[PDB]
RNA sequence: AGACAACCUGGCGAACUGAAACAUCUUAGUAGCCAGAGGAAAAGAAAGCAAAAGCGAUUCCCGUAGUAGCGGCGAGCGAAAUGGGAGCAGCCUAAACCGUGAAAACGGGGUUGUGGGAGAGCAAUACAAGCGUCGUGCUGCUAGGCGAAUCAGUGGAGUGCGGAACCCUAGAUGGUGAAAGUCCAGUAGCCGAAAGCAUCACUAGCUUAUGCUCUGACCCGAGUAGCAUGGGGCACGUGGAAUCCCGUGUGAAUCAGCAAGGACCACCUUGCAAGGCUAAAUACUCCUGGGUGACCGAUAGCGAAGUAGUACCGUGAGGGAAGGGUGAAAAGAACCCCCAUCGGGGAGUGAAAUAGAACAUGAAACCGUAAGCUCUCAAGCAGUGGGAGGGGGACCAGACCCUGACCGCGUGCCUGUUGAAGAAUGAGCCGGCGACUCAUAGGCAGUGGCUUGGUUAAGGGAACCCACCGGAGCCGUAGCGA
RNA sequence: GGCCAGUGAGACGAUGGGGGAUAAGCUUCAUCGUCGAGAGGGAAACAGCCCGGAUCACCAGCUAAGGCCCCUAAAUGACC
RNA sequence: CGGUAGGGGAGCGUUCCGUGUUAGGGAGAAACGCGUGCGUGAGCCGCGUUGGACGAAGCGGAAGCGAGAAUGUCGGCUUG
């Protein structure tokens, strides 16, 4: 009742096709194709949570570098002082996006934070 | 309950011949007749399959190379099952089992199969055969006139097994004759079209009453 | 029902769990036997009743009494039949009660000993319908029930023991009124 | 085929009592009896239930005797 | 005489193992070795079981029953009787007695059991059955024979598909360029043996042979039974140890008796040891002839699909491989060129020549060649998130795929540990083979079938399965106590 | 209670002690926390220390422990 | 709604079998390779100037049923 099969080769060929552009025996050699599928997926996990964290960090330092161009000592903390006292609910650090896509509009943002 | 017409070579609607069987209860029927079927064609099986274990092949019963001082595994047999030269693990022994199924569960499986056979226009009904010169042309001609295709896999059974219908019926593939000596469930649950005679409908009501 | 549309009910046939076919299946790897020990190794393993070198459960307990002596164990010598087996039966007012009546009625189904233990009628339950019993001996309370019902009661002498002619002579000498 | 064999070394020690519970004879009786008390010698003279641990151990080591639980 | 796979009988006869050590025990009277013999062998016709009721040789199956027991009462070992089936078959011989011979023999008689036989006397004749070179008889087998019913179109070929007809006592199978009731070999059915073998039925013929009355004399298997010992084996390990068989030594009785009924004695019941022979049911396959297969498909299935127990290894006993598939048909490449061949390219065959003899589908590791992007100030389990620059086709032109300037982050996988990136283990890589399976039981759970309690086993069955029998047994109905 | 598993080598940290030399990431106990079987953040890295308990997605916001010169997110913030 | 040893529930796949001389298939089946598709995933479905005859689904059953490990093992091919 012999049971020679082919399902390991489709099982294995799917993982073989996912492991393209892995520079060498991480892209050809099955017994490393498995663990590069595995380590590639957990790399996708931690780099996804830390792409949320990392783009948060990037917008913080980008709008900090935008506000510090005034010359007078107005930090990023004081922009949030007078960004929540003057009631602006949650611009979500997308003013770090229109701070470079619309620099006159972020000058209107900050020049209305002053008043 | 529900009646059925008694046909002949002419084809009138004479007589009633009620079919009152011992049915299975609802929601319980297809598991019972599925169980009697799966032990019918499970019990039809046979052993017929063998393989040689480690204790049977003509491979060596020797230590091929000693236990240490060689960088290679501890392989102590050439007919070892890890080596494809012979010897298997846990293969099929030729097994001639006994799957017993209850009597009054199997009788109720037959009664549920024949009970579900009638009612949905799958049963027409004959009563007699007298075939001098058995020649399979009046057989397939009466088969056509009764409303049954020869290719649609019908089944039908007769009392006393007269020889001239066994002789004129055993060559068409789609049907095979039966008898209360040889009434199984798997051959009758093909259930496309199936006929009775008056001795089989009154023998069939005689046995599986109320 | 066709050959196509048959299927078993759910819960009737579970799938047999296969062991060592993946850790997502449930019993992969060590197949559900921990890490090491006699429970994981292949073979007969452990005798059931063995305490690991400790003197076992059964050895520390003294033997049951007649089984300690090798004396023959207590054994039923009759068929115990209550009157509750007789009222619930379909025995009507005119009916004999014997071995073949209680076998052929559906009360007793004796198979292993048709030859040794005849019958006995016991006391619990009532018997209002009078009968004609020719069976073996009775208890005192069942004799009070059956004679309290006004039914024909007859004890049946089963077998006669062989008494030696000097023992039958010594016992026949004892007839001194 | 192969019937299971009743373990005789525990069949002589354990017993079913109609309702279906294992009973047993208490130990320490056929040895050094003057040294004990009569209170002990009729405390150790009765048959009692076996506790649930060794009521479920020997229930599979003595298969043919009809014990529930 | 020698050979013979397995089963069978007889003799020698272990040990690893289990008992969590081990010696009693188990494994085990198994394996192995020798001898013998047949399709079966052994056993087998009561000096038997049983229990006051009864059966009637042996063997085998279901059951009692994992019960009674046995056992460092440990591990374990484990009947038998009652009951139900398969199959049935019973016969020769010694002695007492007559006759011949110095015994030893021979010829008649007799071989049985709620006793016969011998001796003496009276009757009486034929019913039935057994054995068998010999040849007419029957069927079967070892060769075979007749044997129904269609064409045409389709991309190589049609049996497939679509259109028109038929056979069927035949639609089982195998093949035919491709899958077939109608093409072939066949099949269903009807037939057929000079010769041999087998099956039961004839036959010249040999045989079995009968009943009563009296008679305790005469007989009914002697170095035997029994006993003292030493044991073996019956499930029973020397235990109260019976039955059965042997070693040494002692050593009976004939029916008014002897043996058994689990030490033994008394009574009763049962049978007649010390003489042999028998078919059947029964176990197996080196095989043979049919039919099958939820058996395999070239690492599988026999070790073996070719030289297979072969090449090869060993002095020898012995060990022991591997290598299948061009096409439908070799139609296997005429001829020309390179050229010493091997090989290659045209041409030709073919449906296919990228089907070319290393020849059928040809995957991965491995070796390459071509195209796009990109690396020579760079530290990295080789990824991933973001994505500079560039390339490709595009249609939902914002999308998709490929390359990757640079930045952040990320201690291979398994095993197995308190703790493994670990400088603990394992793996060169790729592809296959490769592990909680099977039988029979106990227990529980889930789904059923009957609750006029349930259910059959063995066995019988249109070859198997199966309808339907087959109530034997099992379980639950009553417990307590040794 | 029924059926049915593993586990019975623990480790460190605080307190209570014994052995030691109040020496050991030492040994043995008693209560507790973590790891084992726990990811993330802080601890430069780093099982057991602090915050904290990961179903998953978001190029969302507010915080605990801890930090706000640069590498590296946020104060070269204010006053003693 | 983290999870090791472990326990339970629900499913995918493979070859064979019933339906099955099934639907479909030299107008290209299985294979092998492919995806801007769908799933929690095992996987399904679809496309192939490769290949050439078998064989789905559904409703069910049975396993020599699923591979990355055994100094496994058998062939092929590397490194040096």
């Amino acid at each position: 009742r012999v049971k020679r099969g082919y399902i390991a080769r489709r099982r294995r060929k799917k993982i073989r096709f996912f492991a393209s552009s892995f520079r060498g025996a991480h892209s050809r050699l099955t017994r490393t194709i498995a663990q590069q599928k595995i380590r590639a997926l957990v790399s996708a996990h931690r780099d996804r949570d830390r792409q949320k964290r990392d783009f948060r960090r990037l917008w913080i330092t980008r709008i900090n570098a935008a506000i510090r161009e005034r010359g007078v000592y107005y930090n990023y903390s004081k922009f949030i002082h007078d960004l929540y006292k003057r009631q602006l609910l949650l611009n979500r650090k997308i003013l770090a996006q229109i701070a470079i896509l619309n620099p006159n509009c972020i000058y209107m943002i900050y020049n209305e934070i002053i008043k | 309950l529900i009646p059925l017409p008694i046909l002949n070579f002419s084809g009138e609607k004479v007589g009633e011949t009620f079919l009152n069987l011992k049915t299975a209860p609802p929601e319980k029927a297809r598991a019972v007749v599925h169980r009697g079927l799966i032990t019918h064609l499970q019990n039809k099986r046979r052993g017929t399959a063998s393989t040689l274990t480690r204790a049977e092949v003509r491979g060596g019963g020797r230590k091929p190379y000693p236990q240490k001082k060689t960088g290679r595994a501890r392989r102590g047999s050439q007919g070892s099952p890890l080596r494809p030269g012979g010897g298997v693990i846990f293969g099929p022994k030729p097994r001639d089992w006994t799957i017993k199924m209850n009597k009054k569960e199997r009788r109720l499986a037959l009664s549920t199969a024949i009970a579900s056979a009638v009612g949905n226009s799958f049963v027409v009904e004959e009563f007699a055969e007298n075939f001098e010169k058995p020649k399979t042309k009046d057989f397939i001609a009466a088969m056509q006139r009764w409303g049954l295709d020869p290719a649609e896999k019908s089944l039908f059974f007769l009392m006393d097994l007269v020889e001239n219908v066994e002789k004129s019926g055993r060559n068409i593939r789609t049907l095979k004759l039966l008898t209360p000596r040889s009434l199984n469930l798997f051959d009758v649950l093909n259930a496309e079209k199936l006929v009775f005679t008056e001795g089989t409908i009154q023998y069939l009501n005689q046995r599986y009453g109320v | 029902f066709r050959l196509d549309n048959l299927g078993p009910q759910p819960g009737s046939r579970k799938k047999g769990k296969r062991k060592g076919r993946g850790h997502a299946a449930g019993q992969g790897g060590s197949c559900g036997f921990g890490m090491r020990g006699q429970k994981s190794r292949s073979g007969p393993g452990i005798m059931r009743g063995f305490e690991g070198g400790q003197m076992p459960l059964y050895r520390r307990i003294p033997k049951l009494r007649g089984i300690a002596g090798g004396m023959r164990a207590g054994l039923p010598k009759y068929v115990p039949i209550n009157l509750r087996d007789i009222e619930v039966a379909g025995f009507k007012e005119g009916e004999e009660v014997s071995l073949e009546s209680l076998k052929a009625k559906g009360i007793i189904n004796p198979s292993g000993r048709e030859r040794r233990l005849p019958l006995k009628i016991l006391g619990e339950g009532e018997l209002s319908t009078k009968l004609q019993i020719k069976a073996r001996a009775f208890s005192g309370s069942a004799k009070e029930k059956l004679e309290a019902a006004g039914c024909s009661v007859t004890v049946l002498p089963g077998r006669k023991k062989y008494i030696k002619e000097s023992v039958r002579k010594n016992l026949a000498r004892a007839d001194e009124y | 085929g192969y019937k299971m064999k009743t373990h005789k070394a525990s069949a002589k020690r354990f017993r079913v009592t109609g309702k279906g519970k294992i009973v047993r004879r208490r130990a320490g009786k056929q040895h050094l009896l003057a040294k004990k008390n009569t209170k002990r010698k009729n405390r150790l003279s009765k048959l009692i239930q076996v506790d649930r641990s060794d009521y479920d151990n020997v229930i599979g080591a003595l298969p043919y005797l009809k014990v529930n639980r």
